[PDB]
């Protein structure tokens, strides 16, 4: 019932300073704790009691609390700082977390590096046939894949998944998997996947022939 | 050095219940607050409750409908969370965390236990190498991990010694079977002159598989 209002995103240039707000109703007389959760990991305490810092946490991480707003302040932000952040109080015998703030770090545009992969022998031998396309290390995050089979766009059996902002170079990556049966895969010759992205007027296209 | 460790990923039918363990490896849970914090896929942390063993007092959040039961062991070394009448919204990662009794924060955290509420049956993964079709100056390789249930799989390249240049993608569910993929980018001067191996572990089915690319 006590609410904590964080923004969903904060965005900062590398080397510059990020400020994440924890809007709380007279929060300034409460003790405020902050957590960092990188993709794949468990939360880590980074600031306790408004402004105290556990040993191990860089000095770049700093906290403050007054009025209706507590603030985590990360200065000289690097790509390693990309994470979801949470603030935490007690109120009336309960613990409360604000929704996550995702910190994204800025960087320069980058065109996707695109690669295509025919089914494996193991998979043909099992009766399956997956064509995989990686669209890697691009920025900004928005991207699109198109699959053509022998010239015509196909939409079914396509599976997509995106990475979180990369921890070292601040880019984004995408996997695309078109899955058919060994039979259906062999009723055709031309497999094509094409990447459309801000950094280009024309789509980046990779392709192969079952023949070779 | 003191470490919270939780029991392994869990799968439970709709309607049943799950119990999860939290052990203070080489430590203690006296003089401490232990707390359980769940996280729905791609959603935020939510407090389920917390239990002080010395004051022998448990506390719970609303929104659980009296569904949570938090306890602790007589050795006072191990903590338990119990969730009854599981619905598909209970699919979550469940963390425990410990903090000082005098203070309000949690500086120690378990690795989390994935609980998946489903009727689907366990299935070991198929692991396919992705090799460069038919050379440039940098080359991308990959593994395709297909047809498994439940989560998680753990993927590494070269038993962990290769982690630079890696993109491991979030698993995606299609018709109760997951799919995972991962690419590693190396410089051609490297491949195939050196093994680059995909390692996939899937504890639910007790499978470890290696695939040289």
């Amino acid at each position: 019932s006590y609410v904590l209002t964080q923004p969903p995103s904060v965005s900062v240039a590398p080397g510059k300073t990020a400020r994440i707000t924890c809007g709380g109703n007279n929060i300034g007389s409460k003790s405020v704790h902050w957590y960092q959760q990188k993709p794949g990991q468990a939360p880590v305490l980074v600031v306790y009691d408004d402004s105290d810092r556990p040993s191990g946490i860089p000095e770049r991480f700093s906290g403050s609390n007054s009025g209706n707003t507590a603030t985590l302040t990360i200065s000289r932000v690097e790509a390693g700082d990309e994470a979801d952040y949470y603030c935490q109080v007690w109120d009336s015998s309960s613990v409360v977390f604000g929704g996550w703030t995702k910190l994204t770090v800025l960087r320069a545009d980058a065109a996707p590096t695109v690669s295509i992969f025919p089914p494996s022998s193991e998979q043909l031998t099992s009766g399956g046939a997956s064509v995989v396309c990686f669209l890697n290390n691009f920025y900004p995050k928005d991207i699109n894949v198109k699959w053509k089979i022998d010239g015509s766009e196909r939409q079914n059996g396509v599976l997509n998944s995106w990475t979180d902002q990369d921890s070292k170079d601040s880019t984004y990556s995408m996997s695309s998997t078109l899955t058919l049966t060994k039979d259906e895969y062999e009723r055709h010759n031309s497999y094509t996947c094409e990447a459309t992205h801000k950094t280009s007027t024309s789509p980046i296209v990779k392709s192969f022939n079952r023949n070779e | 050095q003191v470490q919270l460790v939780q029991s392994g990923a869990e799968v439970k039918k709709p309607g049943s219940s799950v119990k999860v363990s939290c052990e203070a490896s080489g430590g203690t849970l006296s003089n401490y607050v232990i707390t359980w914090v769940r996280q729905a896929p791609g959603q935020g942390l939510e407090w389920m409750g917390g239990f002080i063993p010395t004051f022998r007092t448990a506390m719970y959040a609303q929104g659980f409908q009296g569904r949570v039961t938090i306890t602790a062991d007589e050795s006072t070394s191990i903590a338990y969370m119990e969730l009854t009448n599981l619905r598909s919204e209970d699919t979550a990662v469940y963390y425990c965390a410990r903090g000082p009794l005098s203070r309000g924060y949690y500086d120690y955290w378990g690795q989390g236990t994935l609980v998946t509420v489903s009727s689907a049956k366990t299935t070991a993964p198929s692991v396919y190498p992705l090799a460069p079709v038919c050379t440039g100056s940098s080359v991308t390789l990959g593994c395709l991990v297909k047809g498994y249930f439940p989560e998680p799989v753990t993927l590494t390249w070269n038993s962990g010694s290769l982690s630079s240049g890696v993109h491991t993608f979030p698993a995606v569910l299609q018709s109760d079977l997951y799919t995972l993929s991962s690419s590693v980018t190396v410089t051609s001067s490297t491949w195939p002159s050196q093994s680059i191996t995909c390692n996939v572990a899937h504890p639910a089915s007790s499978t470890k598989v290696d695939k040289k690319i």
